[PDB]
RNA sequence: AUGCCCCGAAACCCCCGGGCUACACGCGCGCUACAAUGGGCGGGACAAUGGGACCCGACCCCGAAAGGGGAAGGGAAUCCCCUAAACCCGCCCUCAGUUCGGAUCGCGGGCUGCAACUCGCCCGCGUGAAGCUGGAAUCCCUAGUACCCGCGUGUCAUCAUCGCGC
RNA sequence: CUCAGGCGGGUCAGGAAUCCGCCGUAGAGUGCAAGGGCAAAAGCCGGCCUGACUGGACCCGUAACAGAGGCGGGUCCAGC
């Protein structure tokens, strides 16, 4: 089926500006909207503006793990750190209103082994 | 999807009335799986949705693994034919959108689908008996003069001009009643 | 009356000895509070023992159910004030609500998200610690 | 604070991101409960210690709640936090995994903070896991003490099942 | 009434549960070894029954040709 958010199709998000995607986000992503954007995001903007229009053809790579995904996003990869590299995260339409940072996973799965001589009293 | 024949094989059947197909059964079946009260509720259920008794298929061969055992009786089936059986399918096609797969006819024209919950005159009358819902409905065409390779006197076989195709089928399908899709 | 042992609403069984209240309570999707306001919304009194129900009250509270808001309930004490997909208020009931619910799980495995990397692997999503409890073998 | 040894363009100094918050498992100390010596609803009474300048904030208006806007007085025996709970009266529940239990999750609305996903707190509706009194063993306490029940403060931009007192 | 096995289709259902079509000379089954025989049956599913009976005759095999106590089998008459 058709991606659609609130009853908007992506043409309609990307055609809305930011004060209704803000209406639509939820409340912490409204709240953060309004609050405004810090510099780091903004220069993040640009860059990503600038990949749209099409006069950036290298990766963007970026530390802003605290950014929100919009939808002018969608389409590209971004390299998010998670501390030690940049993994890659394909911005898609569902991940709209997301913290950049839940896609890039920070800690390792463990497997436990087999417990040690001070695990238990004996 | 997009039968091209469509035209000529209409110039046929309105040249030819005795080349027009009709369905000469619909078979419904209720997969219940175990020998419990659910069965039961499957038999009521089938009988107050079609209006004719059930059967007990007993299962061949015993497996463990599904719980089942040699001979026990596990799934249920009804075989509806005639001007009933036309408004039955009717209804259980409008159920369903009145959309059926293109790939899902066979070789000789016959089509089928399944069911996961009564939605055709359904009836919110499930909570007393009800939670076995589910129905496999398969249903088979034949141009008229098919019984000549059923009745016991003078059996015959039916040449390969005389019998149904997939193509034939779901015109058939479409021309009476409901759509087909491009399932992809 | 007619006193009923048991009423079936909305396709789940009721008790008959057991006011009305607590008796849509036993659907999943409603509570003591929600079953509270069905109940003021739809004109009923909220402690007739259940059993007395008409057929007109039953498919009036049907009714309500399908449409809770466009009845009076507040839009901020619904299941679901806001559809991810149509964007309007809704509040499910049994088996919908259970297929909402899985389908938002499935959303979020799909997009890779964090909360959804928790959910299959079946540990706290909400920024618990995992040290010295949640033991579940 | 300091002896010797060591690093001394690095172990020194700043900035960004992550971690200290992981999780088959063993343990200490606690909170909540396993209900009638009670749960819910409406109503009716009673404190003290302390703190308050980007601070406490009466009072008024909006909101269903969280919360939002204006704003008097108070440098504090003058104003605020501050009309606590246990307890009492009337009704429903009547021994049941329930109108006990409140983990675990969905959606949505807010506050602080430059920044809330890793990794904050708050409120609405929905959901409803173990638990029906506990083996060996083991701990505190001699009077306004123990038990029961709430409040102030230190940490604090937000966060108290925590330490110190009432 | 027709089997084994296979091809195409169908909600849970997956290699394998129950179902709908086509092909299918027996590749199945027939209590048990092997051989032989069996497809509108000798196989699968049902209805009724107890000829798995009584009194007898003759004949073949064990034992060719070529002798036999005991035993197995075949063709019949009568009774019920």
């Amino acid at each position: 089926k058709e991606f659609r958010y609130r009853g908007y199709t992506l043409e309609q998000l990307m055609n809305m500006s930011l004060e209704e995607l803000a209406r639509l986000f939820p409340a912490r992503q409204r709240r953060s909207l309004k609050r405004g954007l810090t510099p780091e995001q903004k220069k993040l903007l640009r860059k990503i503006r600038l990949a749209k229009k099409g006069k950036y053809k290298k990766p963007i790579r970026t530390h802003c793990r605290d950014m929100i995904i919009l939808p002018e996003m969608v389409g590209l990869t971004i390299y998010v750190h998670n501390g030690k590299e940049f993994v890659p995260v394909e911005i898609k339409p569902e991940m709209i209103g997301h913290y950049l940072g839940e896609f890039a996973p920070t800690r390792k799965k463990v497997e436990h082994g087999a417990p040690g001589v001070g695990a238990t009293r004996s | 999807v997009e039968i091209p024949n469509k035209e000529q094989i209409l110039a046929d059947w309105e040249a030819h009335p005795m080349r027009r197909p009709r369905i000469e059964k619909v078979t419904i079946n209720i997969g219940v799986g175990e020998s419990g009260e659910r069965l039961t509720k499957a038999e009521i259920m089938l009988q107050q949705l079609t209006g004719q008794k059930p059967i007990r298929r007993k299962a061949k061969k015993t497996n463990r693994d599904f719980g089942i055992r040699r001979g026990e009786p596990i799934a249920v089936k009804v075989t509806l034919r005639g001007p009933k059986a036309y408004e039955l399918l009717k209804r259980l096609l409008a159920a369903v959108d009145n959309r059926l797969k293109a790939s899902s006819f066979d070789e000789h024209g016959n089509v089928c689908f399944g069911i996961e919950e009564h939605i055709n005159i359904p009836g919110v009358e499930y909570d007393p008996e009800i939670g076995i819902f589910g129905m496999d409905v398969c249903v088979t065409l034949e141009r008229p003069g098919f019984r000549v390779a059923r009745r016991k006197r003078k059996r015959a076989k039916i040449p390969t001009r005389h019998k149904l195709t997939k193509e034939e089928g779901m015109v058939y399908m479409m021309e009476e009643f409901g759509v087909e899709i491009v399932e992809g | 009356a007619n006193f009923r042992h048991i009423v079936r609403v909305a396709g789940v069984d009721l008790d008959g000895n057991k006011q009305l209240r607590w008796a849509l309570t036993a659907i999943k999707g409603i509570g003591i509070n929600f079953a509270t306001m069905v109940c003021r919304v739809a004109g009923l009194d909220p402690f007739m023992k259940a059993g007395y129900l008409t057929d007109e009250q039953v498919k009036k509270i049907e009714e309500i159910l399908a449409d809770p808001v466009a009845h009076g309930i507040p839009r901020w004490a619904v299941n679901r004030p806001k559809d991810y997909e149509t964007g309007r208020d809704l509040h499910l009931i049994t088996a919908k609500l259970d297929m909402a619910i899985r389908e938002d799980i499935m959303r979020l495995r799909r997009i890779r998200a964090y909360r959804g990397i928790r959910h299959e692997l079946g540990l706290p999503v909400r920024g618990q610690r995992t040290r010295s409890n949640f033991r579940r073998g």
